[PDB]
């Protein structure tokens, strides 16, 4: 059910968007641990101090997600 | 000596190695990533603990993680 | 007031926790 | 200035001992303790 | 390869000066010592307890020995309201003639210090009369300290080292602590009161020679066994009783008036003895609660596991699993026990401070004003220390002792489940107190400055005045539950009421002070201070294990500097930030309440209560009529024209300012500036002639980040207490001295 | 009954102060208007008006009327802010009109913000005021 | 009034000077959830002030509060004795 | 081994080797350049890359890689052929920075997994599990 | 056209709002001064 553009909620506790909903940019079909690239509306804390920009996408696994 | 531990949520973007100022990190081949590589920290006895590698990591929580431990004359970065 | 000898009596009494504090501190080190 | 209390000469001995002599002894001994190798 | 520190080998191979500083600060953290088991941990803590009790008993022995030796306990008992108590003599090689002449005080011929701890009143109340009774007490305390030292040395020997099951025997420890430490000790103090203190208050010397001969009551131990206990309350002390002598004295050893002694302005010693016997009985009964060896009793685990509201209860399963997982979480974790102990001790120390000023238990201590000020401030600052340490050890328990598997969906887990709802609502109540307390203070400041003090928002604290009237104060005219004589509580068999009502409705004591609009705002400042200090402390205790910016905060432990400048900047994110940032808020709150106590009591003791009652509603009255007005005799302790007896207090005032401002150096300037400076100093040492012969064994580095936060915190704290103790003591001793 | 607090007219410390009340505005009798307006309050021994806060009537003007007025105004401000914040979400460019405020929407939010408690009760009973604990970001324990 | 105001701003400076960013980021994280509970999430995500900006705010408040205090003290002294 | 190199034309500074360089360890960087240009030392000031191969000594590894970054970036001839050594006062030389001959940001076979955890960073053991042992939760 | 977007920015509108609110409060305390409580 995980396909590109489907809105999905994160189940990683340590993630910035734990229990938050983001869209799927791409899913990798090769044998990698975290194939689902998920892009979010909000931005992460990542960056240096004083940086106005931050990342808003990450790779996740299948069991780390749920489709809404 | 500090402990630089690299976890399996690594995209192989090599930003930690280019951000490292004392050549602690390097890239090894890895079958578990799309980029085909993961970071490793062989000469972690040279780690000062600046966490520039942790700054440059683009994962939601950092795949590379520095644990400040015992302090040596290289961890302090002392010219004297 | 207390006497002059009572001060020296209290001092040599105070050597008994003086020695035993040294004995406890070395065994707490071990 | 000596006091009217009993054994007034004991402040004249113990106060320079606890303020000068044994702190010098404790800093010397602790210096030798914390700076000795092995 | 350095033998110091022995307990940590990571710090032993440190080639810098951080090794010594961190071996000092990690010496008492026995849990992180190398090669430390739990069985050795508990025994080392057990022996450190005995060493600490011996330190307490030696400190008490030194206090009593300095009252006996170079104090004036013979002269003070004759005139307790005029003779100044002497703590100890001064032997200073640095004194000139002016300081020797100034410190030759209290009827002495030597430079002496005036006692402000007020143990003179305590000793006079408990039965001490001459210097020999103090000397025998000091010698007995020396023997007791030596006994505790030998016990601590003995319990490190492998024959007498207790097992781990003995240390975690909570049921027996609680039984012997309530029955024996709290009940037998209170019963023994009742025995001292009815045997020594009450007859010495009535002129009857007892001593250790006559306590088997002087019978405490005319009907001795015969009404105790028959049951007619009223014989011990038949002839109470007359209101015309004079303390320490037989005229006006009664014969009853357990009276129950509940008022104040008309001469000493303190509670009756027979009242104190009756209270102690009552609480000794209750503590012994409470000590017979938990099962140890004889089958009957309680087990704490069954009480905790049975305490969860089931289904069908109107609250339902709101607590989740309830309290299961406790008695393993609490008993395994020493930081949980330490935090609970420090919280209980801080609350009861706050109660000691709030009760020894309004209900003095020592003879002529209400009229020694500087002793009251020193005692209240000393106990409230220590209560703030204990309370902040309680929350710090709660944070330590979460970061290194909390197991989410054992505490699964219990009360402790569900605290962390909504851990930031608490932080958000505590932030809301902190802002709700702060914005409006500062708004009313600034409004009052502006309208008083604009010549219109009648435009002030003056709010009468009607709820606390209703509480005062409910306790029996007829001044506010509420006529509620003890103020009127025709209430169900007033018409009861309460025989404390004839003493309590004229003790509370007389303005000559500190019992239930008159409160007005200047007491409402300071109380809300106090509520702001406790709520905000609780906000830093709860916020760091619940975010100790980790949170959104730093998920793995438990891997670095309790006390780490930062996690780098990445992720936006991560300064003060360890759970040690809670302690570090809450020492400031605790000190600010204790400053607020001790300024409140000191200014209100200075208005009371001077006899002009209107100054506080009109000037405490705005902050310039605080700044002028309390700080500037009462610092006058303080800063004139030494001037170009001479030296007063308060010259040491002016010197401590300036010393506290210097240490407090030196703390700003460690708190504002940070590490790498100083590391870059020490590198140039190292170059200058190694490149100059005749000093490069002297080489350091350890490489001089700057103080680390947590170390310097701690050093600036310690400077801020030590300067804070030193300058306020100097200002307090000199302010209320240059007037009432 | 607050016997310690006397009315300012019967208090003989307020009448000494009320002669020397300064004028605040350009109106010459502003001090006399303040003196007559503050006489209905309760004055202590200082001669200054006190406010009794327990919700009683004949002293509700001290706190209850200003408190309810502030609660209406603060609920207006918070409800118009929440309405604007909700309205600018679901239109795919929210930071730019978070930083540069869309005035024609903000005016329509503001002038229709008088009926804030009715809309607050409607959103509370409808369940659209409070987000459920599942659909919300929570920090790690 | 300006004397007391400068004392306030000098004391206000030490919150920024003494503390660090990682306390306030976590406190703002606690506030963000309470806003999320009532649909009050701002589009511009609230961050704590950066470390350099925290130092800048602290030193600007320190200088402002001290200088306003000394200005008020000097001017009110010299407008009474001069 | 034995470090055949000539020193850049430097006027001498105060930021260079201290007493611990001849007693604990010092570091060296050797690089070959086909032109003569001006570079900035981490020691302080500017020195001259003379024609041919260069050898410099520093007190720290970070100074050597701060020089190596200046040799790689910000130069038009784009010097990558730099080697970093560690010299103990006994005389032993350890070749450090390009161990495989290739830069660490480029992947190479023959390098093994160091510090790699086959687990998520959130899937770490609690410290309460690892009480009273030498093991810390990142092992 | 680009000027109205600048006037619709956060500082310009917050300054206009604060000046309007302060002016309303000042004009109220001029015409109706000294309101410590509701009579
Ligand atoms: C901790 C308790 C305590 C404290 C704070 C003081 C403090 C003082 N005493 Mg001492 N003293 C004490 C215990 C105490 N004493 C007891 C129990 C006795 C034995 C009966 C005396 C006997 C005594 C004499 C005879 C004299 C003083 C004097 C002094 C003054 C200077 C110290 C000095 O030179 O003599 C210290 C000399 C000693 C023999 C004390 C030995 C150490 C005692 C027993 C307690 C140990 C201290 C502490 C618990 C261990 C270190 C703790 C560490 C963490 C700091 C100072 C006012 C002098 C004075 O009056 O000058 C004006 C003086 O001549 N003291
Ligand atoms: C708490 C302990 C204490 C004690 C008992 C003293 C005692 C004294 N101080 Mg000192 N001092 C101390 C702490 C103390 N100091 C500290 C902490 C500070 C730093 C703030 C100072 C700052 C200070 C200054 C700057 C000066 C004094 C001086 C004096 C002397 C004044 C007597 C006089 O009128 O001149 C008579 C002086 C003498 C008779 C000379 C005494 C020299 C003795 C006999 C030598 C003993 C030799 C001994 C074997 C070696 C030292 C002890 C050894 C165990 C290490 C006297 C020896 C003054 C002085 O004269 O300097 C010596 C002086 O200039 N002190
Ligand atoms: C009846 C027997 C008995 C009694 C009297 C004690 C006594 C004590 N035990 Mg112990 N215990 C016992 C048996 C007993 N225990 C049993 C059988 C167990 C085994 C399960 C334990 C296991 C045990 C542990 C594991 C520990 C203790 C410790 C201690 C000490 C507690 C600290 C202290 O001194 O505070 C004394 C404090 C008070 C008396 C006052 C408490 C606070 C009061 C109630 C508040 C009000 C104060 C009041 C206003 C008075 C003010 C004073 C005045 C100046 C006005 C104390 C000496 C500790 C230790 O080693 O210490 C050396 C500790 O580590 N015990
Ligand atoms: C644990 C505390 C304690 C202890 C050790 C004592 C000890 C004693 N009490 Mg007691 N006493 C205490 C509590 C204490 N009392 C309390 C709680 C009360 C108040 C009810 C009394 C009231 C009391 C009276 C009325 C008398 C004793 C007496 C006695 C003595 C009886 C033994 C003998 O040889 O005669 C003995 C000295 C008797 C006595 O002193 O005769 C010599 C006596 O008649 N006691
Ligand atoms: C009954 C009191 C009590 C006890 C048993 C302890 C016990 C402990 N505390 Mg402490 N704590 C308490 C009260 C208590 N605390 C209070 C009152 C405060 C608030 C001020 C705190 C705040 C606190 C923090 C936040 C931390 C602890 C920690 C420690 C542990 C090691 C102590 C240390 O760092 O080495 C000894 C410490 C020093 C030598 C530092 C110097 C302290 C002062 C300046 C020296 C004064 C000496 C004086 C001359 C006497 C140990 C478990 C540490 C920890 O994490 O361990 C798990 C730590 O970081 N404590
Ligand atoms: C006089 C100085 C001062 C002031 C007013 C502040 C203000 C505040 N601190 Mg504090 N604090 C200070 C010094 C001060 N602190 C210092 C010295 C430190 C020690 C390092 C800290 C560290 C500290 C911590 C770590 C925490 C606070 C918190 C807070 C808030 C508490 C809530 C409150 O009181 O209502 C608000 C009261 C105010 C006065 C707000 C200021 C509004 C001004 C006056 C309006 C000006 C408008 C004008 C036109 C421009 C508030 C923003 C807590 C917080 O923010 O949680 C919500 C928090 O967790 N502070
Ligand atoms: C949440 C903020 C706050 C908190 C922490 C306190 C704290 C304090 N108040 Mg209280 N109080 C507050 C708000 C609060 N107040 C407000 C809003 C009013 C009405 C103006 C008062 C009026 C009041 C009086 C008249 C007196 C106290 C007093 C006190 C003390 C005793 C406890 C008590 O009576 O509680 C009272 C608790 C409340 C009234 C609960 C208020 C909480 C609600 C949710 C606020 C919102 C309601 C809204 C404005 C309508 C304590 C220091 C006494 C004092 O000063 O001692 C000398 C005193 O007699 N309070
Ligand atoms: C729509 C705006 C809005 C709303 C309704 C809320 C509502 C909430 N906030 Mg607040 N807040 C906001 C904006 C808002 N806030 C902003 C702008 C700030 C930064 C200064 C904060 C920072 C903040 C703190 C630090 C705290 C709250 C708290 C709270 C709660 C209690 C109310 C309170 O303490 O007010 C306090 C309000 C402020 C300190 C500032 C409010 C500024 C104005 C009044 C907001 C409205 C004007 C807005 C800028 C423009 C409106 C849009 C317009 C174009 C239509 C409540 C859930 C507390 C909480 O968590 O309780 C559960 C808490 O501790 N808020
Ligand atoms: C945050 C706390 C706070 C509180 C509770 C008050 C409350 C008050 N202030 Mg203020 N004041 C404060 C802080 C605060 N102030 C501070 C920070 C300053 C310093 C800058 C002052 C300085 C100040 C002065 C100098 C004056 C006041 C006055 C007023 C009073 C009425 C103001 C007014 O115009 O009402 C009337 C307003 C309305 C009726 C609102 C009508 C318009 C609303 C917005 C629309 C309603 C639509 C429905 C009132 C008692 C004035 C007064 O009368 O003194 C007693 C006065 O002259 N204040
Ligand atoms: C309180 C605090 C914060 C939080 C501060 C925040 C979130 C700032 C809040 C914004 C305020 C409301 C800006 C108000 C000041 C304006 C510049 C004044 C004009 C505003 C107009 C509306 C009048 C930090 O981020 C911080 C970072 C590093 C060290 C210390 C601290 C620190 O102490
Ligand atoms: S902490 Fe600094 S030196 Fe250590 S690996 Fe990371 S970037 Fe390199
Ligand atoms: S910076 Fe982080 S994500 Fe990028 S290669 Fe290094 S460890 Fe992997």
């Amino acid at each position: 059910a995980i396909q590109r553009g489907s809105k999905v909620r994160i189940l990683r506790k340590e993630s910035y968007w734990y229990k938050d909903v983001g869209t799927v940019a791409s899913v990798d079909k090769s044998g990698i641990l975290y194939p689902v690239i998920v892009r979010f509306d909000k931005v992460n804390y990542n960056g240096f101090s004083g940086s106005a920009t931050g990342v808003n996408t990450n790779n996740f696994a299948e069991h780390e997600l749920e489709e809404v | 000596s500090h402990s630089v531990k690299i976890y399996d949520t690594c995209i192989g973007c090599t930003q930690c190695v280019r951000a490292c100022p004392l050549d602690v990190l390097e890239m090894v081949p890895w079958d578990g990533c799309k980029a085909g590589q993961i970071a490793s920290s062989p000469r972690t006895e040279d780690c000062v603990g600046c966490k520039r590698c942790e700054t440059a990591c683009p994962t939601d929580f950092l795949s590379i993680r520095v644990y400040l431990g015992a302090e040596t004359t290289r961890s302090m970065g002392l010219a004297y | 007031s207390i006497s002059e000898t009572q001060v020296f009596v209290a001092l040599v009494i105070a050597l008994i926790p003086g020695i035993l504090a040294f004995r406890l501190a070395t065994e707490l080190y071990k | 200035i000596l006091g009217d209390f009993a054994a007034s000469f004991l402040p004249a001995i113990l106060v320079p001992a606890v303020g000068l002599v044994m702190p010098a002894v404790v800093m010397g001994l602790l210096f030798l303790q914390i700076e000795s190798e092995a | 390869a350095t033998k110091f520190p022995k307990f940590s080998q990571d710090l032993a191979q440190d080639p810098t000066t951080r090794r010594i500083w961190y071996g000092i600060a990690t010496a008492h953290d026995f849990e992180t010592h190398d090669g430390m088991t739990e069985e050795n941990l508990y025994q080392k803590i057990f022996a450190s307890h005995f060493g600490h009790l011996a330190i307490i008993f030696l400190w008490t022995s030194g206090t009593v020995f300095h009252v006996a030796w170079q104090g004036n306990f013979e002269q003070w008992i004759k005139d307790p309201l005029n003779v100044r108590p002497i703590a100890h003599a001064i032997w200073d090689p640095h004194f000139g003639q002016g300081a020797v002449d100034a410190f030759t005080q209290a009827g002495a011929s030597s430079p002496v210090n005036v006692a402000y701890s007020g143990v003179y009143h305590w000793f006079y109340t408990i039965g001490m009369t001459n210097n020999q009774d103090l000397y025998q007490g000091a010698v007995f305390l020396l023997i007791l300290s030596a006994l505790f030292l030998f016990a601590g040395w003995l319990h490190l020997q492998p024959k007498f080292r207790p097992s781990l099951s003995w240390f975690k025997n909570a049921e027996s420890r609680l039984n012997h602590h309530l029955a024996g430490l709290f009940g037998v000790s209170s019963l023994a103090w009742t025995g001292h009161l009815v045997h020594v203190a009450i007859p010495e208050s009535r002129g009857v010397h007892v001593g250790w020679d006559n306590f088997l001969s002087v019978k405490p009551h005319p009907a001795g131990l015969a009404p105790f066994f028959t049951g007619n206990w009223g014989v011990y309350a038949q002839n109470p002390d007359t209101a015309s009783h004079v303390f320490g002598t037989s005229e006006g004295a009664g014969s009853a050893i357990l009276t129950f008036l509940g008022g104040f002694h008309p001469q000493t302005e303190s509670l009756w010693l027979t009242d104190i003895a009756h209270h102690h016997l009552a609480i000794a009985v209750i503590f012994i009964v409470a000590g017979h609660m938990y099962r140890t060896n004889w089958g009957i009793g309680h087990s704490i685990k069954d009480i905790l596991a049975a305490h969860n509201p089931p289904q069908g209860t109107p609250f339902g399963g709101a607590l989740g699993a309830g309290h299961r997982g406790l008695y393993d979480t609490i008993n395994n974790s020493l930081h949980f026990q330490l935090g609970l102990a420090l919280a209980s001790l801080g609350v009861i120390t706050s109660l000691v401070a709030q009760h020894m000023y309004s209900l003095p238990s020592y003879a002529f201590i209400a009229k020694d004003y500087t002793t009251q000020a020193a005692l209240y401030t000393h106990h409230q600052y220590i209560a703030g220390f204990l309370m902040v340490g309680a929350f710090a050890h709660g944070a330590i328990f979460f970061v290194r002792d909390y197991d989410p598997e054992a505490n699964k969906d219990n009360v402790l887990a569900r605290m962390l489940e909504h851990k930031e709802a608490i932080i958000s609502h505590l932030s809301w109540v902190s802002l709700f107190l702060g914005f409006h307390t500062l708004g009313l203070y600034v409004h009052n400041d502006v309208v008083v400055a604009f010549g219109t003090p009648e435009k002030q928002i003056l709010i009468e604290p009607v709820f606390a005045q209703f509480v005062q009237a409910a306790s029996g104060k007829a001044l506010y005219g509420f006529d509620a539950l003890l103020s009127n004589p025709d209430s169900v509580a007033s018409t009861a068999s309460a025989v404390w009421l004839p003493g309590w009502l004229d003790a509370i409705n007389s303005g000559t004591n500190s019992l239930f002070l008159n409160i007005g609009p200047g007491d409402f705002l300071v109380h809300h400042a106090i509520a702001l201070g406790l709520h905000t200090t609780t906000l830093i402390l709860v916020k760091g205790a619940l975010d100790a294990r980790g949170s959104k910016l730093m998920p793995d905060k438990k891997d670095f432990g309790f006390s780490f500097p930062c996690d780098g400048p990445g992720r936006g900047g991560t300064c003060d994110i360890s759970a040690w930030d809670a302690f570090y940032l809450a020492m400031f808020w605790m000190l600010n709150t204790l400053g607020w309440l001790t300024f409140y106590w000191h200014w209100k009591h200075l208005g009371i003791w001077t006899g002009n209560v209107a100054q506080f009652n009109e000037n405490s509603t705005y902050l310039m009255g605080w700044f002028r009529d309390y700080l500037w007005a009462n610092s006058a005799q303080l800063i004139n302790g030494y001037n170009p024209y001479g030296v007063n007896n308060l010259s040491v207090w002016a010197w401590m005032f300036l010393f506290g300012h210097l240490v407090w401002a030196t703390g700003f150096m460690f708190l504002i300037s940070w590490r790498g500036y100083w590391q870059e400076l020490i590198e140039t100093i190292v170059w200058a040492h190694e490149r100059t002639p005749l000093a490069n012969l002297v080489r350091w064994k350890d490489k001089p580095v700057a103080l680390s980040i947590v170390q310097a936060r701690l050093v600036g915190l310690a400077h801020f704290t030590v300067g804070y207490i030193l300058t306020y103790a100097a200002f307090l003591i000199a302010s209320t001793a240059g007037k009432f001295g | 009954d607050l016997s310690h607090l006397t009315p300012c007219s019967e208090s003989p410390a307020y009448q000494a102060k009320a002669k020397s009340f300064r004028n605040t505005t350009s109106d010459p009798e502003s001090g006399q208007k303040r003196a007559e307006s503050y006489a209905e309050a309760l004055c202590g021994p200082e001669g200054y008006p006190h406010l009794v806060v327990d919700g009683r009537l004949d002293h509700a003007g001290d706190f209850i009327i200003p408190g309810l007025l502030f609660l209406y105004v603060a609920g207006w401000i918070g409800w118009v802010g929440r309405s604007y914040l909700i309205a600018i979400r679901e239109e795919k460019d929210t930071e730019m009109k978070e930083i540069i405020i869309d005035v024609p929407l903000a005016i329509n939010k503001m002038l229709f913000g008088f009926m804030w408690p009715l809309q607050a009760f409607g959103e509370f009973t409808s369940g659209k005021l409070t987000v459920k604990d599942s659909e919300i970001p929570v920090s790690p324990r | 009034i300006m004397f007391l105001a400068g004392h306030f701003v000098f004391a206000f400076s030490l919150m920024f000077l003494f503390s660090g960013r990682g306390y306030w980021q976590e406190l703002i994280e606690s506030i963000v959830w309470a806003h999320n509970k009532l649909k009050l999430a701002p589009a511009i995500q609230p961050r704590a002030l950066s470390i350099v900006q925290g130092r800048a705010v602290g030193v600007a408040h320190y200088l402002l509060g001290g200088i306003v205090t000394t200005w008020a003290f000097f001017l009110c002294r010299i407008l009474s004795v001069g | 081994i034995q470090l055949t190199g000539t020193m850049p034309k430097f006027g001498g500074s105060t930021g260079g080797l201290l007493s611990a360089a001849d007693r604990e360890e010092k570091y060296a960087i050797t690089w070959t350049s086909k032109t003569e240009q001006v570079f900035e030392m981490p020691t302080g000031g500017a020195a001259i890359m003379n024609e041919g191969e260069n050898l410099l000594y520093f007190a720290r590894k970070e100074q050597c890689l701060a020089l190596g970054t200046q040799l790689r970036t910000k130069f038009k001839p784009k010097i990558e052929d730099y080697k970093i050594y560690r010299i103990y006062p006994t005389g032993e030389t350890q070749y450090l920075h390009p161990a495989d001959g290739v830069f660490p940001e480029k992947v190479n076979e023959g390098r093994e997994f160091h510090g790699k955890k086959d687990r998520n960073i959130g899937k770490n053991p609690e410290p309460v599990t690892l009480k009273f042992s030498g093991k810390t939760p990142y092992d | 056209k680009g000027l109205t977007t600048f006037l619709s920015t956060a500082p310009v509108l917050i300054t206009a709002l604060l000046v309007f609110t302060a002016g309303l409060l000042i004009e109220f305390n001029r015409f109706y001064p000294d309101l410590l409580f509701h009579p």
